[PDB]
RNA sequence: GCAGUCAAGCGUUCAUAGCGACAUUGCUUUUUGAUUCUUCGAUGUCGGCUCUUCCUAUCAUACCGAAGCAGAAUUCGGUAAGCGUUGGAUUGUUCACCCACUAAUAGGGAACGUGAGCUGGGUUUAGACCGUCGUGAGACAGGUUAGUUUUACCCUACUGAUGAAUGUUACCGCAAUAGUAAUUGAACUUAGUACGAGAGGAACAGUUCAUUCGGAUAAUUGGUUUUUGCGGCUGUCUGAUCAGGCAUUGCCGCGAAGCUACCAUCCGCUGGAUUAUGGCUGAACGCCUCUAAGUCAGAAUCCAUGCUAGAACGCGGUGAUUUC
RNA sequence: CAUCUAAUUAGUGACGCGCAUGAAUGGAUUAACGAGAUUCCCACUGUCCCUAUCUACUAUCUAGCGAAACCACAGCCAAGG
RNA sequence: AACUCUGGUGGAGGCUCGUAGCGGUUCUGACGUGCAAAUCGAUCGUCGAAUUUGGGUAUAGGGGCGAAAGACUAAUCGAAC
């Protein structure tokens, strides 16, 4: 007999399996469309998320109750030093897909890139590429034939980027290697805007503006083995219940004698790959800058980070994107920025932000002072020298 | 863009720092935070936390 | 909440749920509502009706006079002690959960509130607003 | 319980806008009768809670056709199950009834879904009281009160997790297939405009929010506190001091980090093909006709874009490939 | 019918041609008492809205020790019969 | 005037709150191939007498014994072994 009281479906049917992603980078599976008539660039970008802080700003949204009033708003700062440009990669429209026909790397490799192909790296002979660094030799004939092969097939063009992860607050050591597909026109001069850029570094104020819809492609934060009552939402079962209470208490009908794929199940939470789309830039902040936490309204000369460093992840020394609100991942993890993947003109979009304040207050507790400055005004000397 | 002052501990208040409490003759009391709101819930004077700018400039500390 | 509401509400947090009693601030002769329903509620299972600051209520009265006892009677909710987020950052609450007895298109049954008032009630009901002293 | 055919008649006139007598033909197994076919060397017996899926006989939402459709509100019907379909008083109830919100509070199935999931309120093994019946022991689909709810570690199924084999090993990918998700409302404006004699009174576009759901995230606020971090306090013990022990985390206040909350924030894509329906051209049938050939628009539908997993017997590109 | 509630098949107070009440098979009442049955109110609370977090012990993995129920044969479904 | 009132004293009661003790209300908690063929934890009733209990003794099966449940009579009771 029938549900006696209708109620929505605990969970998303569409975000299955449950599972740890196969690895940490979150890979993209779309990137825009091209257009063919724009500049060759980058869709996407590669950072790891530092932490978020906090903003003021006057919120343009004419009528709004909040329009020419200032908003507080929670922004997520991704600590994002230029990618170095390793290779490229051809691909060729089958009848079963896109396939790559081709990679061609730069001449020379950076430890950090070379790091990502050796899980014992201390132990090595650090041999790769060490023939293929030979290809350009005396002319670079057997790179310039597949070049010209990339030119000549390989509709789509894919360029080999990888992380300056030794500039970042990590004790990693190890670059983050990844496929950005050149979008702008002409395969000829994909290939061509490639093989300039192999060796050199690409910053973000090249692929990102302020004022910009992105898409953060990024695997959230581990959870274990989680019951069905937090990884599912389901309701606890009352107090009496025998055996537990954190539970899904029927599976299943008798009939089908199966328990469905669609009952909530205990098993894994988070660690799942994730991307979630339209989080605005508000900031493209500079690496060789001081003034990177002061606007045009405070005009305090900090930096980005907080008085302490960003809580769990060190200090931002390097370009970075802020971006409104949360996006998926922790902390430390590398994260896949894109441009969007639709021209967004909702009015949400479209904005022209400009910030009035940075919160630069300890994450670290309930902290007070916004600058060491700040808390030698206030708090006056110390029994330390100060 | 205004920076508040904490009413228990005089406590600079960024914005969407502790909380706002509105009293039943409708006095304003901001809070930088929890520690300020739980001492001042529990009718503790501020001129006797010894801490606060209260205490500080009552006993002359620092001038 | 559906009539008399004058303009849109930002989500306030939910801090009366219904069962809830809080008290009555205008001079219409009642000591408290008894909140019995919320207008404009969502129909979720085993959920309960709850409201918040400047939301309009099916209340009853149970102090008061009696011939404004054992009735149903819209209300006001204009102070709602749960701790509610503004747009410019500050989470702000009151000291008592308080409302107003009106009729269904919003005019205020009472001709005085005693005490402050929420702004977002004041702003949503312009009868409030009037006959209200302090806004927060 | 729900349909259909005929049409005397009701409907100011007018059979068929909406109904429709006398007849008559059916559907479904969601009630109840009928059987005794399976089960008597245990198929756990109602209701609720929980949770998933399915049906359409569509309550709402989307798009439409008809009216005794002026507007508003309704009424009849089509595609349509994509998406929702409530909070309570009483009662063990399913059912009912009322209060109230809502876009709406549609009907059903899944061993009258679901007891090694729960609960045990109902029926009730032994206790007991009453009423009636009986001389009595006792009886009552009469009332009342109390009454042990056992087991999974096996196989499968589901949920997550590894993993031999492919020359080895590493990196970067393709995407067959499977899943898929967003939902609804209000205020402003249109506009007191269209329509109407008035009374009344819309819609599209625009904008701001909100409901339900989902996926994250923890800057802020709240919660948690074995940070036994810092302070305080009781009782006792270490001769007092200092510093501590014990009080099964002794208690109180604050408490970073971490986890977390519609109790907090952020985010939740746009193309194509169609159904109903309205059409174009146009015969059949020299006229007419959306249809027969051909064709246009078009639903919350469908399939893609997007999103999730990646076939551990699907594939590709690339790096290095062991002797002194 | 009244009262209690926004709403009460509950509670209480009444009415009584009472299927089938009733006088030691005791009738009516009754202070105090009751781990009895029931209803309402105040206080209180994670009972709930709506769930979150912490602790210890498990579970888990290991060294050792090491059972039992059950078992025709076994173990992927859909439909048919 | 019969006689009233007040403050002490005294220490009664199958009186009360509550240890030990004796029971066993609720969780319908734990366990439920248990520590246990009835236990464990919290919560409870009672706690100076119709109390609780050891030893001795008596009553024996269609018999006993029963402040009465067909209860108990050696994990056996609507008739033990
Ligand atoms: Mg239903
Ligand atoms: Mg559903
Ligand atoms: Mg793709
Ligand atoms: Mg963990
Ligand atoms: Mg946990
Ligand atoms: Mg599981
Ligand atoms: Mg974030
Ligand atoms: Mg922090
Ligand atoms: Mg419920
Ligand atoms: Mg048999
Ligand atoms: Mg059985
Ligand atoms: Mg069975
Ligand atoms: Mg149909
Ligand atoms: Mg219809
Ligand atoms: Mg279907
Ligand atoms: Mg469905
Ligand atoms: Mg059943
Ligand atoms: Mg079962
Ligand atoms: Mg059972
Ligand atoms: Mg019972
Ligand atoms: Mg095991
Ligand atoms: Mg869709
Ligand atoms: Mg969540
Ligand atoms: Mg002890
Ligand atoms: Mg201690
Ligand atoms: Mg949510
Ligand atoms: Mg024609
Ligand atoms: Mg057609
Ligand atoms: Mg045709
Ligand atoms: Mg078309
Ligand atoms: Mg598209
Ligand atoms: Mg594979
Ligand atoms: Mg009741
Ligand atoms: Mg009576
Ligand atoms: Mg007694
Ligand atoms: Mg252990
Ligand atoms: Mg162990
Ligand atoms: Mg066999
Ligand atoms: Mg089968
Ligand atoms: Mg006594
Ligand atoms: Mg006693
Ligand atoms: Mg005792
Ligand atoms: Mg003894
Ligand atoms: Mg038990
Ligand atoms: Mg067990
Ligand atoms: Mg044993
Ligand atoms: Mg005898
Ligand atoms: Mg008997
Ligand atoms: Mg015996």
């Amino acid at each position: 007999s029938h549900r006696k009281y209708e109620a929505p479906r605990h969970g998303h049917l569409g975000f299955l399996p449950r599972k740890r992603a196969a690895s940490i980078r979150a890979r993209v599976k779309a990137f825009p469309k091209d257009d063919r008539s724009k500049p060759v660039a980058l869709t996407s970008f590669l950072g790891y998320k530092a932490g978020m802080t906090t903003i003021v700003r006057d919120l343009d949204r004419p009528g709004s109750k909040f329009h020419k009033r200032e908003v507080v708003e929670a922004v997520t700062v991704v600590d994002t030093p230029p990618v170095v440009v390793v290779g490229v990669v051809g691909y060729v429209e089958t009848p079963r897909g896109l396939r790559s026909l081709t990679t061609v790397w730069a001449e020379h490799l950076s430890d950090e890139v070379k790091r990502r192909f050796y899980k014992n790296w201390y132990k090595s002979k650090k041999k790769a590429f060490t023939k293929y660094s030979a290809k350009y030799a005396q002319d670079g004939a057997g790179i310039e034939r597949e070049l010209a092969r990339i030119k000549k097939y390989a509709s789509v063009v894919r360029v080999l980027v990888h992380t300056q992860i030794r500039k970042t607050p990590l004790a990693q050591k190890k670059a983050h290697l990844a496929e950005i597909q050149l979008n702008g026109g002409s395969i000829s001069e994909k290939v061509d805007w490639a093989r300039e850029h192999f060796e050199k570094t690409v910053a973000v104020d090249s692929v990102f503006e302020q004022n910009e819809m992105i898409d953060a492609i990024a695997v959230t934060k581990g959870h274990g083995f989680e019951g069905v009552t937090h990884r599912w939402g389901t309701k606890k079962l009352p107090r009496k219940t025998h055996r537990g209470l954190r539970k899904v208490a029927c599976i299943g009908a008798w009939h089908p004698a199966h328990v469905m794929w669609s009952v909530a199940r205990a098993g894994q939470r988070g660690y799942h790959s994730r991307t979630s789309i339209n989080h605005k830039i508000y900031r493209v902040g500079k690496g060789d800058d001081e003034a990177n936490g002061a606007t045009s309204f405070d005009r305090t000369k900090k930096t980005i980070t907080p008085m302490g460093g960003f809580v769990h992840y060190g200090e931002i020394k390097n370009d970075f994107i802020m971006v409104k609100g949360c996006i998926p991942g922790n902390r430390k993890r590398i994260v896949t920025l894109r441009k969007s993947l639709y021209t967004n003109t909702s009015r949400k979009a479209l904005e022209e932000v400009s910030l009035k304040w940075i919160d630069t207050a300890s994450k670290f507790g309930k902290g007070r002072f916004q600058t060491p400055a700040e808390k030698h005004a206030f708090m006056g000397t110390l029994k330390k020298d100060l | 863009m205004k920076v508040e002052i904490d009413s228990f501990s005089g406590a600079k208040i960024y914005p969407g720092r502790g909380t706002l409490f509105v009293r039943g003759d409708s006095k304003i009391f901001r809070f930088q935070n929890s520690k300020s709101a739980s001492l001042f819930k529990q009718r503790k004077n501020p001129r006797r936390i010894a801490w606060t700018v209260l205490f500080r400039k009552h006993h002359k500390k620092g001038i | 909440s559906g009539n008399g509401a004058q303009g849109t509400k930002f989500r306030i947090s939910l801090g009366l749920p219904v069962g809830a009693i809080m008290n009555c601030a205008d001079n219409s002769g009642a000591r408290n509502l008894y909140i019995i329903a919320v207008k404009g509620s969502g129909s979720r299972l085993n959920r309960l009706p709850a409201a918040s600051l400047g939301d309009m209520v099916m209340a009853t009265v149970k102090k008061g006079k009696p011939e404004l006892r054992k009735k149903v009677m819209p209300a006001i909710v204009v102070r709602q002690a749960k701790s509610w987020r503004r747009r410019d950052g500050v989470f702000l609450y009151f000291e008592d959960n308080a409302g107003v007895i009106a009729n269904p298109k919003g005019e205020m049954k009472g001709s005085a509130i005693t005490g402050p008032v929420g702004k977002e009630c004041a702003d949503l009901w312009p009868r409030v607003a009037s006959n209200s002293g302090v806004v927060v």
